[PDB]
């Protein structure tokens, strides 16, 4: 498990969620948004060595694999495991909306 | 839901008059939701003014907007010739978003008399069933022309399509082309045929007729 | 500067439906709301619904509350607008364009136009006539196009030559379901042994050439 | 759609899914399976350009972000998307045991 | 040079669930197959059943099919093993070996061992006696650590500075759920009452360490 | 579900002799089935054969495994000190795997009178509630031994807690320590105890006693 609760609180060099801010507006230009004017969806990075979190038997069989050929480039990359939702407030003329976007934001991380 | 209705219908001004375009909704908007576009034949709609009297960019100066709550107006200072055309407001304060039923502004010119030609069906269309009676009105103002026909002097029944073109760029007149469809049916039964046409001419109305006749 | 590309024109035929694409220049696709305006011949506009690109969330105008479909895949870079349960009335040219920021804004940036035509034919057409009339000074010359389908129609005059006094009328469509305009040209009466008088028609659709002749 | 069917007919530079074939003993060490005597258990390598496969929004976010900011080293990854079964033959003691692994070959990628 | 090594002994209540490990120290976890054997109380050997990596396939004994789990877990690199509703039978050393290679092999690596106790009883004990004669030469006396739980109890004489004829017994289960082993010397008549012999007890589950003397 | 049988269930031999450890399987195990362990006191029974006749790594030429069906044999050559130890042979052709019933192979040596000595209920042991009788072996061989009290010539062995440790390593002897453990419903109210014993290692029996007194 590699998660907020772990990754946040330690200075993980392999795989691990990494805190990142993106700014609707100024990141993505999407003007329609109200409110937020941006949010933490995170994203993932770090190596993947032999059993550290394998998310399949492949993601497993894998590791090991690229363990011992180093330079047959098979490294299982790191990836969100677990992803959350994102309340958000965008007006449709003039009417409050306030939805919820999927997939937005990355709770915790795995090796795939 | 929300309607827009522009005023006038028809606005017919001279090149470098000021033409004034309203629009009424029927709830209010506030001072930033309603819009201009202008629509040149055979084109998409060109962004003039959104919020209000906030001029889109690249837009003349000369395109002025205004107004809030219900009643928006657009306003052409120094009209050019690139701007009679079609210019129609759209709403987006509450869904659905909605235009008007547009604006006509069309070039004012001097009156001018609508050249007549009767036409008689082809000798390669008669030797068929369809029978095409053409009639033209070549150039005119302000297209305020009504057209009747005469089947052996009598007014006609549904069996009229008269298309216009568009007010022409080097002269500024219209044509329009009325036609009367009748099959060799009601075509070799009687033999009185006329194009009369009621134009804004002081109660001079012409009618070119023919009898059955070749060259 | 942002360009949208919208598909070519679509006959179809009544019941079935049509399938129009928007193409977004890459770099402002990402962020831009996509709406989607149609407009009936010699009508007013109609929006139809719109879409956000990625969180793929759309909103329709009651009107097709259920039967329109508007998406967008950033890959293709491209938004589809799908509508089904064709009427004839359905007929019209289907715009697309980019709202300025909101969902529900003023639109800067268009398409072209996509002519969606429904109707129950087949491609037949056109059925050209040539007709002549008759102290006159002038008079004019008409090459009648008569009956056709569909209407994406061009007519130049020997081989595009003779260009004014020309009027290629606004082609009506007829109760038999196909439409007919008229090229009619005003001409001096010292036009006769001229010699020229092509009639060039191109019916686009069918692989269809025409070249009449007018007199008497 | 990055598919065996695909990604094996080009030669792809980006997300793809390469071949790999895994022996069960020299590779892994597994002096208990009976047949086969290996298998093709695939990977994923290569870049993730913007819209190329997004597995969610995220993916899609952190691809139109990464674009424009890749010195965050944020850009998604290639990973397995859909993956098949292998089955196998071992022996307990003398009776015969055929079952089928999940999880163990890769057929498609995506970019997460 | 590969190890195995278990968790620390454990004392449970009949109708439980014990979660016994062990730890692949390191690397060659994957390419090995763990089974699981328990010795019961001088008795022999049960195998328990067995379980392999990565995939993860256990394949238990008849005996105890819908009790045990034997599960092993890559991402700590140990399997666990799980017995429930333990009988007091179940109270044995319980091995986990990894066997040469096919599912049902020689296990070659073995564990230290984890001894789990099953009973009814609590943490306490020891009563300590000591043993005493009232003749002839080289007479031999003793000590007796009697009511305790669990089996743990090392017994030494005088600090360890006794070792010669010391005779540390093997404990037994009376019909009172405690433990009680008996421990004897031989010593020179000569050296009686001169030198002190002391029972130096321990008690490693309760924290208990007694001593004793002899006379008479 | 496969039972096996080692044989004999005691094997004593001195160093340098050949020891034959042979198990017989219920039903057949073919050839390379079977393994051959060692377990010492206090330890995890190490590897020694698998199959047959193929040592694990490490072990001394003297191991040598040979069989098949249902009759392999375990053979060490040279016997050394360290090769003292509890044998078991473990089939793995069909599961559940199963072990045999084990073999001791205790060392040999001249036989020997037990040293039997007697204890009495502690004082501070017959306080809280009360105490039990120690008797005591010291040294002797084979093992063979069986020890039942005395009070006032009687006794049920329903209280014949007696447990023998391991074969000495200075020495080769084993101790046996029966426990007589009792009330003082049955005690205060008799006199004569006595560890009534019978080694055959002894051209006659013995029995300590004693009449409970003091010091």
């Amino acid at each position: 498990a590699l998660d907020t609760n772990y990754c946040f609180r330690n200075l993980e060099e392999n795989c691990c969620v990494r805190p990142l801010y993106i700014d609707f507006r100024q990141d993505l230009g999407w003007k329609w948004v109200h409110e937020p004017k941006g949010y933490y969806a995170n994203f993932c990075s770090g190596p993947c060595p032999y059993l550290r979190s394998a998310d399949t038997t492949h993601s497993t069989v894998l590791g090991l694999y690229n363990t011992l050929n180093p330079e047959a480039s098979a490294s299982p990359c790191c990836v969100p495991q677990d992803l959350e939702p994102l309340t958000i407030l965008y007006y449709v003329g003039r009417t409050p909306k306030v939805e919820q976007l999927s997939n937005m934001v990355v709770k915790s991380c795995k090796c795939s | 839901e929300t309607v827009l209705t522009q005023s006038p219908g028809t606005l017919s001004l001279s090149p470098g008059e000021r033409a004034t375009l309203s629009c009424r909704a029927s709830q209010s908007l506030g001072s930033s939701y309603l819009a201009w576009y202008q629509q040149k034949p055979g084109q998409a709609p060109r962004l003039l003014i959104y919020g209000a009297s906030s001029r889109a960019p690249g837009i003349p100066d000369r395109f002025s907007g205004s107004g809030s709550g219900t009643d928006f107006t657009l306003t052409i200072s120094r009209l050019e010739p690139e701007d009679f055309a079609v210019y129609y407001c759209q709403q987006y304060a509450d869904s659905p978003i909605t235009f008007g039923q547009g604006t006509r502004l069309e070039i004012k010119r001097t009156v001018a008399a609508p050249s007549v030609f009767i036409f008689p069906p082809s000798d390669e269309q008669l030797k068929s069933g369809t029978a095409s009676v053409v009639c033209l009105l070549n150039n005119f103002y302000p297209r305020e022309a009504k057209v009747q026909w005469k089947v052996d002097n009598a007014l006609q029944s549904g069996n009229s399509q008269e298309s216009v073109t568009e007010q022409d760029s080097k002269d500024s007149t219209y044509s329009l082309s009325s036609t009367l469809t009748l099959s060799k049916a009601d075509y070799e039964k009687h033999k009185v045929y006329a194009c009369e046409v009621t134009h804004q001419g002081l109660s001079s109305p012409v009618t070119k007729s023919f009898n059955r006749g070749e060259c | 500067q942002v360009q949208l590309v919208q598909s070519g024109a679509e006959v179809k035929k009544p019941g079935s439906s049509v399938k129009v694409s928007c193409k977004a220049s890459g770099y402002t696709f990402s962020s831009n709301v996509i709406s989607w305006v149609r407009q009936a011949p010699g009508q007013g506009l109609e929006w139809m619904g719109g879409v956000i690109p990625i969180v793929d969330i759309a909103n329709y105008a009651q009107r097709f509350k259920g039967r329109v479909t508007i998406t967008a895949d950033e890959s293709t870079s491209t938004t589809y607008m799908e509508l089904s349960s064709l009427r004839s009335e359905d007929t019209a040219v289907y715009y697309c364009a980019s709202t300025l920021g909101l969902v529900l804004d003023a639109m800067d940036y268009w398409g072209q136009g996509t002519l969606v035509t429904v109707s129950s034919a087949s491609t037949k057409g056109p059925s050209v006539f040539p007709l002549a009339p008759c102290s006159e000074s002038t008079a004019a010359l008409g090459c009648l196009v008569k009956d056709y389908f569909p209407e994406p129609v061009t007519v130049s005059w020997n081989s595009g030559a003779l260009t004014s006094g020309v009027h290629t009328f606004p082609a009506v469509l007829q109760s038999s379901g196909l439409y007919s305009l008229s090229s009619v040209v005003t001409v001096p009466s010292s036009s006769l042994g001229t010699k020229t008088y092509t009639c060039n028609v191109d019916h686009k659709p069918s692989n269809t050439k025409v070249d009449k002749r007018v007199e008497s």
